[PDB]
RNA sequence: UGCGCUUGGCGUUUUAGAGCUAGAAAUAGCAAGUUAAAAUAAGGCUAGUCCGUUAUCAACUUGAAAAAGUGGCACCGAGUCGGUGCUU
């Protein structure tokens, strides 16, 4: 051969990139490759196919949380330092070393440089103090109340404990009823509820919420007493579950909103936040204000229950109430011990003495939670007399409570400030320096760094944007006069705006932009259809209808129901009687919330509607979204003070907003259509008979928006190029790894660019029955809408809803879809499932396109959609199902196409688009880069010369192709299929680009002549000349004989060719062989990208002290034998070390060749001075040349082709892949698919014969595995154990025997060994814990493809 | 926001309700540090503690190290949410009766976490 | 769909809150518990009320680093890649 034309295949992933090279003949070439190294092998052959594997790429966010965690702790340490500094000069007078003792509180007696008692320094004064002040709160109350001069250390402690743990800043300004009281926040709740629900208000005008909620009763009682005042609210209503949430319970919002999956929400859960976001997404942004009014109430109750004081007894409600809790804990404990001595004295020791148990000892000493604890003593209290009071406190959750606890989130820094402020005012006469710093101290507590200002850096922080006003250290006092608040904010706005993906360089609107809201309503409104009597076909809205509706319904309602639209407008305004509506269901999702919010506060309807006020109005929203901050908001509304009352103005700033949209104002209006001068939003309003939608407008190539977007994505350097594209961080790594592979391959190929690069992107997102509930949910609501008794008569269960025949039975209400016939639920095996739009026209296997009939003959004689007769007979029946949502609209239409003359050219041209064009925007970006990288030359007119055509395929075509021709895939076997998939794309892609070149525009990146598809299409079968097809399914030319919807068989020639070129595209007999050949090849290049670990030094569990020296100190001086520490430290990379070390009492140098794990923490050190580091860690006579870096997954080959991968310094992973013969592959596919075949009956039987006639392949397969494990896995005990186990079930079914044969592959799988089972029987993994063999073994360095290697025999080290 | 490990557990938690008893006492989470360090989350039903199964290195020794578990209660019976910490190589023990324990335990789910 | 800024409550760790009676001890009987300090990636220099867990990484060669370099082809096979005519 001569042919140096070649195309490349690629299957891009998050953990893999399969790649292949092919020739014009669909062959995978073969080459010898220069093998560098010190071994004797100086070249080997490799097939040009393989796949790169790699650990996923991880998000920054994880690091961010660590960063703020770190920032918080550092700036708390500074608060205290501001205190001590003020105190210190005076304190020195009173105690020389008082602060110092605190500094060293942590340390053991042996290491303290001062006296071991911290506050006072002698055991007498200390022990006294603790009997006098059992908590800090006793000290705080006394200082807050008393009129005596107090010791200056004690004043410090009190103040330092309010400052250190200073509570929340959720509430701005002084506390008052509207921000802190339980009733007010109750009112805001119902107000938020009714705003949502004008139709069904709650009125609670008489209702006394404060008292009901506040009183000391179990959460669940208070919930009943409240719903008790609200007739027409159910205890688990939407309003009832909202109070439940408010009390801290776990309500299920499932029923409340008709959800498929339940929505249990609990305010104390950390995951509540995105548990809420889970619910919100389903039910929309609108309800967020409810759950936030619930949350604030939640704070209000908890805070109400923490401060249990009558005020004015003390200026320290908090401390006084903790003391109460202390006393109460004492009382109740004493009694309890009484009641256990008396009644259950055998259990006294365990409960109060054992810290292993969940009893009191574990509660205090064993780290039990309050929750674990109650649940321990609950049975025990219940067994005893005299527990009545204790059970009440328990079930109220008020028994034996500690003062520092999970609740205190809800304690506002203002309260702390109250006590802080009091103590100063008592003492400031006894200590003038406190009079003089009173305002400084209070500032230490109350000052907060602004959200906008950010880190207070000086040019050494990548994160910070703040601008100084002077070069001096920033302190909470000088802040306003050192930091340029305005400038710093301004740089804030710029950084925290995201740009429009479609049109970057342009900021995204706030999610609550009136314009974003008008836009979003006009987009939903544009797809709505209606029928009055004599309605012709189902009509769209006029622009004038739309502009009246928004004017009447939308600018009069927060949310508009169909009923108002059906009744409020159609009957009322157009003087209709009854109007069917389609294209919306139940109610509108998008409404002008921001219009109504602004109407309430501004009470000037003309102003909102002026539409020249839009600018003023859009800046407003912009500031209330940008800023939480009260001060800034005031500064930033200053210039609309004239326009508005000081009643409204105040009320304005009290409206806040959160969230950003996907789009730019310039998107929605700024750009225009060249031909029409109509913006996007301009089209949404009036588009005529043809009523386009925003997604359409961008896609629609007849307009200037699609093209300007393309022209607008403009972005230089590489990583910047990679960085820019949207998509997950893991997929950016794969895109980057893809392009490197292409570069290596091009290099491999002589630096010739290929003819084409076929792309597809593999999907590995099989998260879960998410869909199996929805199936049931669809049926219930469906079967209820129809008022049928089917589910009663035939029991419901949603897991057997995975049998499609069973699924369609129910969706059709137990009837034939093509006849007024019942089906027999039992006898479904007999029935045929039919595709409405035949397979020949397009490949659609969706339930949407399938129906159950007693025999597919009932459909009609056609090769079309079903016959005009069936349509006219069932259309009513089908209409009922559609109104009941058992069938989709598209499905109704498809059945009823015959009515409309059946499948048109336009229909067909649509199936073609459907099949070719890749819908995911991220592959297009991947295409652009590669096209950009590959194509570099311009011609003599400055037209780009496209030497390489970069093609993107839907994954489906290949996946369909494998299924169609029996090139089956079973991931559980090995990793080759990644590479195979790439090959198969390359093949299917190039064929297609030969056979249909005019279709290039659809599937080739570039700018090409767009061709009306219809022209391609033939009007008839006999028409077949320059007509591409009469049958839509574009993959037809591969098949020899295709079946039509009516059993007829249309044949095709072995040798297809493009008619116009005459180029030869496919020999059906010859070419498939080439494919089968490629797939069964044993040598495929599987490279695990080796990686140095990065991140945390070790596990994050601070452990208690051990003799063992493994644990790692948390501060250089803190010996873990004394102070505890971290246990396991991550190894960054290992390092082969060859040196001689002392071996016995003699101290004689024995030569060693060892493997050393360099911890992430040690890396710095060892990488500055590698020998010195190694020498301090014991090795001597180290040889510098010898040392080799060995990261994770480093590859060794042992004797007999056995290979290992380095997991750590002491452990290996299996390094071999099991290329099973192709014949056993499809055997194991079919076998384990035996029942749910999803194929036509006559071959669905044909394949089952093949399995029954090849059950001797089962035994042949085990011996495949057997010889493999003996040779490489070398875990004999396990293979013995399975070898018996397959004997033990040789007579179990082939579908069961196979499906377990697939688990067994874990044993031979590449990577670390895992535990697995055959049937009941379970195999324990055999771990390769010796890295000794490797040292004398052969290393192998691989390029990305694994094609260029360097082989290093390690048994030649040990000498000179 | 949310711990990388934590999030891959919360979803793990969804799947267990997916088994479904509409149990009604809401599921508990261990401290973030325990979760990052711990390698695997397993739930064992029918009132028995999770896992601890051996691994025979190149006879058999214990492989999986436990941490805190919560006896969440379905209408009938305790379902522990046992948390399993994968074992570091040097540290290991040798099992006795336990091989019997691994065989006679039925566990509804095991989900990889760190990965 | 990323990426970013403020701030809290727990939690964990060590110390500090004189344990007593009886007994040679082994040990048993009792008392007590609710709080605080401190650290919260070791640390780093650029000394900031900054920064320290993301991306990135075969080997060998040049560079200070971005970055640049380094490995014929044809056929006939196929148990992880084998052989052979040719090129040099």
């Amino acid at each position: 051969s001569m042919d140096k034309k070649y195309s490349i295949g690629l299957d891009i992933g998050t953990n893999s990139v399969g790649w292949a090279v092919i020739t014009d003949e669909y062959k995978v070439p073969s080459k010898k490759f220069k093998v560098l190294g010190n071994t004797d092998r100086h070249s080997i052959k490799k097939n040009l196919i393989g796949a790169l594997l790699f650990d996923s790429g991880e998000t920054a966010e994880a690091t961010r949380l660590k960063r703020t965690a770190r920032r918080r702790y550092t700036r708390r340490k500074n608060r205290i330092c501001y205190l001590q500094e003020i105190f210190s000069n005076e304190m020195a007078k009173v105690d020389d070393s008082f602060f110092h003792r605190l500094e060293e509180s942590f340390l053991v007696e042996e290491d303290k440089k001062h006296e071991r008692h911290p506050i006072f320094g002698n055991i007498v004064d200390e022990v006294a103090y603790h009997e006098k002040y059992p908590t800090i709160y006793h000290l705080r109350k006394k200082l807050v109340d008393s009129t005596d001069k107090a010791d200056l250390r004690l004043i410090y402690l009190a103040l330092a404990h309010m400052i250190k743990f200073r509570g929340h800043f959720l509430i701005e300004g002084d506390l008052n009823p509207d921000n802190s009281d339980v009733d007010k926040l109750f009112i805001q709740l119902v107000q938020t509820y009714n705003q949502l629900f004008e139709e069904n208000p709650i009125n609670a005008s008489g209702v006394d919420a404060k008292a009901i909620l506040s009183a000391r009763l179990s959460k669940s009682r208070r919930l009943e007493n409240l719903i008790a005042q609200l007739p027409g609210e159910k205890k688990n209503g939407l309003f009832g579950n909202l109070i439940a949430l408010s009390l801290g319970l776990t309500p299920n919002f499932k029923s409340n909103f008709d959800l498929a999956e339940d929505a249990k929400l609990q305010l104390s859960k950390d995951t509540y936040d995105d548990d809420l976001d889970n619910l919100l997404a389903q039910i929309g942004d609108q309800y967020a204000d409810l759950f936030l009014a619930a949350k604030n109430l939640s704070d209000a109750i908890l805070l109400s229950d923490i401060l249990r004081v009558n005020t004015e007894i003390t200026k320290a409600p908090l401390s006084a109430s903790m003391i109460k809790r202390y006393d109460e804990h004492h009382q109740d404990l004493t009694l309890l011990k009484a009641l256990v001595r008396q009644q259950l004295p055998e259990k006294y020791k365990e409960i109060f003495f054992d810290q292993s148990k969940n009893g009191y000892a574990g509660y205090i000493d064993g780290g039990a939670s309050q929750e674990e604890f109650y649940k321990f003593i609950k049975p025990i209290l219940e067994k005893m007399d005299g527990t009545e009071e204790l059970l009440v406190k328990l079930n109220r959750e008020d028994l034996l409570r500690k003062q520092r606890t999970f609740d205190n989130g809800s304690i506002p820094h203002q309260i702390h400030l109250g006590e802080l402020h009091a103590i100063l005012r008592r003492q400031e006469d006894f200590y003038p320096f406190l009079k003089d710093n009173r305002e400084k101290i209070e500032k230490i507590l109350t000052f907060r760094i602004p959200y906008y200002v950010g880190p207070l850096a000086r040019g050494n922080s990548r994160f910070a944007w703040m601008t100084r006003k002077s070069e001096e250290t920033i302190t909470p006092w000088n802040f306003e006069e050192v930091v340029d608040k305005g400038a710093s904010a301004q740089s804030f706005i710029e950084r925290m705006t995201n740009f429009d993906k479609n049109l970057p360089n342009e900021k995204v609107l706030p999610k609550h932009s009136l314009l974003y809201e008008y836009f979003t309503v006009y987009n939903e409104l544009t797809k709505v259809k209606y029928v009055t009597e004599g309605m012709r076909k189902p009509a769209f809205l006029s622009g004038e209808q739309k502009k009246a509706i928004v004017d009447l319904l939308f600018k009069t309602n927060r949310k508009v129901t169909v009923k108002q639209l059906k009744e409020d407008y159609f009957k009322k305004i157009e003087c209709f009687d009854s109007v069917e509506i389609s294209g919306v269901e139940d109610r509108f999702n998008a409404s002008l919330g921001t219009y109504h919010d602004l109407l309430k506060i501004i009470k000037d309807k003309d102003f909102l509607d002026n539409e020249e006020n839009e600018d003023i109005l859009e800046d407003i929203v912009l500031t209330l979204t940008l800023f939480e901050d009260r001060e800034m908001i005031e500064e930033r509304l200053k210039t609309y003070a004239h326009l508005f009352d000081d009643k409204v103005m105040k009320q304005l700033k009290r409206r806040r907003y959160t969230g950003w949209g996907r789009l730019s104002r310039k998107l929605i209006n700024g750009i225009r259509d060249k031909q029409s001068g109509k913006t996007i939003l301009d089209f949404l309003k009036s588009d005529g008979f043809a009523n386009r939608n925003f997604m359409q407008l961008i896609h629609d190539d007849s307009l200037t928006f699609k093209e300007d977007i393309q022209k607008a994505q403009v972005s230089d350097s590489l990583h910047e190029h990679i960085a820019n594209l949207a998509g997950s961080p893991a997929i950016k790594k794969g895109i980057l790894q893809t392009v490197k592979v292409v570069d290596e391959l091009v290099k491999v190929m002589g630096r010739h660019k290929p003819e084409n690069i076929v792309i597809e992107m593999a999907r590995e997102n099989q998260t879960t029955q998410k869909n199996s509930r929805e199936r049931m949910k669809r049926i219930e609501e469906g079967i209820k809408e129809l008022g049928s008794q089917i589910l009663k008569e035939h029991p419901v269960e949603n897991t057997q809803l995975q049998n499609e025949k069973l699924y369609l039975y129910y969706l059709q209400n137990g009837r034939d879809m093509y006849v007024d016939q019942e089906l027999d639920i039992n006898r479904l095996s007999d029935y045929d499932v039919d595709h409405i739009v035949p397979q020949s026209f397009l490949k659609d296997d969706s339930i949407d396109n399938k129906v159950l009939t007693r025999s597919d003959k009932n459909r009609g004689k056609s090769d079309n959609v079903p016959s005009e007769e069936v349509v006219k007979k069932m259309k009513n029946y089908w209409r009922q199902l559609l109104n009941a949502k058992l069938i989709t609209q598209r499905k109704f239409d498809n059945l009823t196409k015959a009515e409309r003359g059946g499948l048109s050219e336009l229909d067909k041209a649509g199936f073609i688009k459907r099949q070719l064009v890749e819908t995911r925007q991220i592959t297009k970006h991947v295409a652009q880069i590669l096209d950009s990288r590959m194509n570099t030359k311009y011609d003599e007119n400055d037209k780009l010369i496209r030497e390489v055509k970069v093609i993107t395929l839907k994954s489906k075509l290949v996946s369909d192709f494998r299924k169609d021709f029996q090139f089956y895939k079973v991931r559980e076997i090995n990793n080759y299929h990644h590479a195979h998939d790439a090959y198969l794309n390359a093949v299917v892609g190039t064929a297609l680009i030969k056979k249909y070149p005019k279709l290039e525009s659809e599937f080739v990146y570039g700018d090409y002549k767009v061709y009306d598809v219809r022209k391609m299409i033939a009007k008839s079968e006999q028409e077949i000349t320059a007509k591409y097809f009469f049958y839509s399914n574009i993959m037809n030319f591969f098949k020899t004989e295709i079946t039509l919807a009516n059993g007829e068989i249309r044949k095709r020639p072995l040798i297809e060719t493009n008619g116009e070129t005459g180029e030869i595209v496919w020999d059906k007999g010859r070419d498939f062989a080439t494919v089968r050949k490629v797939l069964s090849m044993p040598q495929v290049n599987i490279v695990k990208k080796t990686e140095v670990q990065t991140g945390g030094f070790s596990k994050e569990s601070i452990l208690p002290k051990r003799n063992s020296d493994k644990l790692i100190a948390r501060k250089k001086d803190w010996d873990p034998k004394k102070y505890g520490g971290f246990d396991s430290p991550t190894v960054a990379y290992s390092v082969l070390v060859v040196a001689k070390v002392e071996k016995g009492k003699s101290k004689k140098l024995k030569s060693v060749k060892e493997l050393l794990g360099i911890t992430i923490m040690e890396r710095s050190s060892f990488e500055k001075n590698p020998i010195d580091f190694l020498e301090a860690k014991g090795y001597k006579e180290v040889k510098k040349d010898l040392i080799i870096k060995l990261p994770k997954y480093s590859l060794f080959e042992l004797e007999n082709g056995r290979k290992r991968m380095l997991a750590s310094a002491g452990e290996l992973q299996k390094g071999n892949e099991l290329a099973l013969p192709s014949k056993y592959v499809n055997f194991l596919y079919l076998a384990s698919h035996y029942e749910k075949l999803k194929g036509s009956p006559e071959d669905n039987e044909q394949k089952q014969l093949f399995v029954e006639q090849h059950k001797h392949y089962l035994d042949e397969i085990i011996e495949q595995i057997s010889e493999f494990s003996k040779r490489v896995i070398l875990a004999d005990a396990n293979l013995d154990k399975v070898l018996s186990a397959y004997n033990k079930h040789r007579d179990k079914p082939i579908r069961e025997q196979a499906e377990n044969i697939i688990h067994l592959f874990t044993l031979t799988n590449l990577g670390a060994p895992a535990a697995f089972k055959y049937f009941d029987t379970t195999i324990d993994r055999k771990r390769y814990t010796s890295t000794k063999e490797v040292l004398d073994a052969t290393l192998i360095h691989q390029s990305i493809t694994g094609l260029y290697e360097t082989r290093i025999d390690l048994s030649q080290l040990g000498g000179d | 926001t949310l711990t990388r490990a934590q999030k891959k557990y919360a979803e793990a938690m969804h799947e267990f309700i997916n088994m479904v008893d509409d149990f009604e006492e809401s599921t508990p989470d261990f401290a973030k540090e325990v979760l990052h360090d711990s390698d695997y989350v397993v739930i064992t039903k029918n009132e028995k503690y999770a896992v601890a199964l051996c691994s025979l290195s190149t006879n058999l020794y214990l492989d999986e190290k436990l941490v805190d578990y919560s006896t969440v209660d379905v209408n009938g019976v305790t379902y522990y949410i046992n948390i399993v910490e994968t074992n570091d190589i040097d540290d290991l023990e040798i099992a006795t009766d336990e091989d019997e324990m691994k065989s006679g335990n039925q566990e509804i789910i095991l989900k990889s976490e760190l990965k």
